[PDB]
């Protein structure tokens, strides 16, 4: 509603250099042993992405998005849980809300109020944990709504775990004549560090056809505490600018994309 | 006192054609958009009820024979077609302007093929002599039009004096006029004639409707 | 569902006061306005006042202070306070629900004032059964006489108002300080004097119930 | 909306937004179960075949002698002040004699309407503002009083009335197509698969002409269709059998 953090620390903008990651099927066409040239809003290799962190840090900031933006989520206690897209993020005119509130993955576009300092918060964790979900202080409130989907219900597990990053969690975000395409891609990992330098082949999620301008973004975070005084757990994400670039793919027997060339 | 000239008074519109009836007003229009009144049906045994509100509208329960409009003044209600069930009198209320006064009423009388009236006769019973009075009922039913004329006449001469009449306006059905004649006699009256005569003229039947009765049939 | 008949008065005498309490039925009561009218004493219809839907009562020019409206929501009974009551304003009262453009949509079968200086009178009904020489085909008339009774109206009916297609209810007729009405109805003769025939009246002034069979 | 429980009145109409779905409209069309089909703009036997950014059904009732006033273009007492329908209105208006469902003992007053209002309403508008309006200057504020008309007037369904006096449930399909993406579609009536034919083929995305036969290879969860290296279709993934 109106909470904004206090615990805040301020830190530069941090980056890195990803290697080969933002790499996706631009199309559901199947393709075997061949290189498909194709120029489409992929990440540039060997480019530069931002450095987020949520730790004991809090980043959730107004971040562009002119053509395209790519995630990697490198997490091991599952703070993720969604993002915020829209032109001003504001009541003024609809905006696309993804969330997952542990129990289901709400997709809707609404005239959402959304706050300045946006983030959700885990209760209980010390004793008698559960690991629930009560505060949510994404948006106020919400009219003329345009879109809505609901996933099927589950239990996420929002224990925070120590040592290493886990799990690796990326994204491709754009907008194609109003059809946001979204593709995912989930693989354990081992890491200790900034993100990993390998390759990975992005598959499509879902196609929401919805029709907005998005020029703004922010990314939703799970906090934990048995209302400034919050903290949040281990966790860390990237952003990346796509740009309209020619690549190869490298297709496998199989279909997929074992490899891939920036132009 | 919003002087409502609902005018003509009344009507004999037969099957199959148009009423006209018209409502002048003077106080007073521009109203929201408009400048209408509202209209209304009495029937003889029930109280009126809303047709037309703004001289434009309709209402559940009649057909859709009834619309009309108006100017700033003079306002027209318009039945078509007319059928053999609209014996009631038609007002109009003034909304613009206080007080909601009425129409001065116009009655629309079924135009049916003339009849004449039923021949019947009650003499009285021992009952009523024994109160002292001796009342006798005529019972002329079933006439069209409503003009007639009932009066009795004793073995004497003819008696105008206890001539008693009970007028029944046209009934929503049943579209004939109805009325109930009497006469006021006493026990020592009743004894002194042998016969009693209830004469009646109608218009259209041009012998008269005449029903007598002897004093011994009690 | 929808009547709003009157009930209270029996008689007036000139220059007095009296309420009527009309019964409310088809609406709620504290949302919508109920008017109040006579029956064309003399000339046509007239309009005696209007209670609003929760506000102030309206009245005529002449009425403004004689008539007065009351509406109880509480036990859903509309009083309508009269004063100065004159021998001329002999007339019959009704109620009806506010429209939107000020309409009166649905009305009420009210109920007749009389207003004068006589005293009121219970009703007498007589048998009246057609002679022993009046000859007929298999078909019979009957009728009711309510013969010495004030003030106006009187109900009749023909075995508990068992009969309403051939019953005719006439009007009553003007006597010294009496009032004199006639009913009458045709039936065959399977009916009378086969069987027997009970004739009914109900006088609200008084309320009395005379039975006379015929 | 066509089996609701009941429905508004006719100047607080339902806007039923619906987005993102598919249904046949000719399923209405040939049901026999209806009063009024009388569309304006489009056929409901081509409206299977046309996609839209999103729909609206507006549910109302009104009176049989009413449902006239219910057009593009058309004046009224409820189409001024309750619903307004633009001149340009490509959608589709339905209704059906609802007399045995929604009158009541005595006649059902519980629908409303609004007699007038001070200026008419634009295209696909609703007012549930119960204010009045008087004559002149006389402020009213409420209560009614001296010519200021209460605006709602309520509706007279009697379950014996003529067929002009009963009520119809109606509901305004209208269509609307933006730069937004069409989202409201109707289906596509799909055959049946012939395997080792030379048949012609209409897959959802592609289209052409070739014998139809299956193999050992295997796409991948998402994908639906596959061509060869000279971006030629070789193979698909039949849509409605994975």
């Amino acid at each position: 509603q109106c909470v904004n953090l206090t615990t805040r620390t301020q830190l530069p903008p941090a980056y890195t250099n990803s290697f080969t990651r933002g790499v996706y099927y631009p199309d559901k066409v199947f393709r075997s042993s061949v290189l498909h040239s194709t120029q489409d809003l992929f990440l540039p290799f060997f480019s530069n992405v931002t450095w987020f962190h949520a730790i004991h840090r809090f980043d959730n900031p107004v971040l562009p998005f002119n053509d395209g933006v790519y995630f990697a989520s490198t997490e091991k206690s599952n703070i993720i849980r969604g993002w915020i897209f829209g032109t001003t993020l504001d009541s003024k005119t609809q905006s696309l809300l993804i969330v997952n509130n542990a129990t289901n993955v709400v997709i809707k576009v609404c005239e959402f109020q959304f706050c300045n300092d946006p983030f959700l918060g885990v209760y209980y964790h010390k004793n008698n944990k559960s690991w629930m979900e009560s505060e949510f202080r994404v948006y106020s409130s919400a009219n003329n709504c345009t879109f809505e989907y609901v996933s099927q219900p589950f239990l996420m597990d929002l224990e925070g775990k120590q040592g290493n990053f886990k799990n690796l969690r990326e994204f491709v975000f754009k907008n194609i004549d109003g059809y946001f395409k979204i593709y995912s891609k989930h693989t354990p990992i081992n890491l200790v560090r900034d993100l990993p330098q390998g390759f990975s082949a992005l598959e499509p999620l879902v196609d929401l056809p919805i029709g907005i301008n998005i020029t703004r973004f922010q990314t939703l975070l799970a906090l934990h505490r048995s209302s400034s005084g919050w903290t949040a757990g281990a966790a860390a994400y990237y952003v990346g600018y796509l740009q309209p670039r020619t690549f190869l793919l490298k297709y496998n027997e199989n279909g997929t994309i074992t490899d891939a060339v920036d132009c | 006192n919003i002087v409502l000239t609902q005018s003509p008074a009344s009507l004999a519109v037969s099957l199959g054609q148009r009423a006209t009836i018209s409502c002048r007003a003077s106080e007073s229009v521009d109203s929201y958009g408009n400048s209408f009144l509202h209209w209304y049906q009495q029937k003889p045994g029930q109280p009126p009820k809303l047709l037309i509100y703004l001289a434009s509208n309709l209402e559940s329960g009649v057909p859709a024979r009834f619309s009309g409009s108006g100017s700033r003044t003079d306002f027209t209600l318009t039945i078509d077609p007319v059928e053999a069930d609209d014996a009631a009198t038609y007002y109009c209320q003034q909304n613009n302007e206080d007080p909601f006064t009425f129409g001065s009423g116009t009655k629309l009388e079924i135009k049916r093929a003339d009849a004449a009236p039923t021949v019947s006769i009650f003499p009285p019973s021992s009952e009523q002599l024994t109160s002292g009075g001796a009342s006798v009922v005529c019972f002329l039913n079933n006439f069209y039009p409503k003009d007639i004329n009932v009066k009795w006449k004793i073995d004497g001469s003819e008696r105008q004096n206890g001539v008693l009449n009970s007028w029944t306006d046209q009934d929503s059905k049943d579209s004939t006029y109805s009325m109930s004649s009497t006469l006021t006699l006493t026990k020592d009256e009743y004894e002194r004639h042998n016969s009693y005569t209830c004469e009646a003229t109608h218009k259209t039947s041009t012998s008269p409707i005449v029903k007598s009765f002897n004093r011994n049939e009690c | 569902q929808v009547q709003l008949k009157q009930s209270g008065p029996s008689l007036v005498q000139p220059s007095q006061s009296l309420s009527i309490t009309c019964t409310v039925s088809g609406f709620s009561l504290t949302s919508y306005g109920v008017h109040w009218v006579r029956q064309s004493p003399g000339k046509g219809l007239e309009w005696l006042g209007v209670m609003w839907r929760g506000g102030n009562t309206d009245y005529n020019a002449a009425f403004m202070s004689r008539l007065s409206i009351t509406k109880d929501n509480s036990k859903s009974q509309v009083f309508f306070k009269m004063n100065s009551l004159q021998t001329d304003d002999t007339a019959i009262y009704y109620c009806a629900k506010n429209g939107g453009a000020h309409a009166m949509d649905f009305w009420g079968q009210g109920t007749s004032v009389t207003v004068s200086s006589a005293k009121t009178t219970p009703p007498s009904v007589y048998p009246l059964a057609p002679g022993s020489a009046a000859q007929t085909n298999s078909m019979v008339t009957l009728g009711c006489l309510v013969k010495g009774y004030f003030p106006e109206p009187v109900t009749v009916t023909w075995n508990s108002g068992s009969l309403s297609s051939g019953v005719h209810t006439f009007p009553a007729v003007l006597q010294s300080d009496l009032y004199t009405l006639s009913s009458s109805v045709t039936v065959p003769s399977s009916t009378w004097p086969s069987e027997t025939v009970t004739c009914n009246v109900a006088h609200p002034a008084s309320s009395t119930k005379v039975d006379k069979k015929i | 909306v066509f089996n609701a429980t009941r429905f508004a009145s006719v100047y607080a109409w339902n806007r039923k937004r619906i987005s993102n779905c598919v249904a046949d409209y000719s399923v209405l069309y040939n049901s026999a179960s209806f009063s009024t089909f009388k569309c304006y703009g489009v056929s409901p036997t081509k409206l299977n075949d046309l996609c839209f950014t999103n729909v609206y059904a507006d549910s109302f009732v009104i009176r049989g002698d009413e449902v006239r006033q219910i057009a593009p273009g058309q004046t009224g007492k409820i189409a001024d002040y309750n619903y307004k329908l633009p001149d340009d209105f490509t959608g589709c208006v339905i209704a059906w004699n609802s007399n045995n469902l929604d009158s009541k003992v005595g006649g059902n007053y519980n629908y409303l309407y609004r007699l007038f209002r001070k200026s008419n309403l634009k295209p696909f508008e609703r007012d549930i503002s119960t204010e009045i309006y008087q004559a002149g200057s006389t402020p009213c504020n409420g209560v009614e009083g001296f010519n200021c008309y209460f605006p709602l007037q309520s509706y007279g369904f009697q379950p014996t009335n003529g067929v002009g006096y009963q009520p119809y449930r109606v509901v305004v399909l209208s269509f609307e197509l933006l730069h937004a993406p069409a989202t409201v579609c109707g289906p596509k009536k799909s055959t049946n698969l012939v395997k080792n034919k030379c048949v012609n083929f209409n897959f959802n995305g592609l289209t052409g002409t070739g014998v139809l036969t299956e193999s050992n290879k295997k796409f991948l969860p998402f994908q639906q269709f596959g061509r060869d290296i000279a971006d030629t279709t070789d193979a698909v993934r039949d849509p409605q059998t994975l």
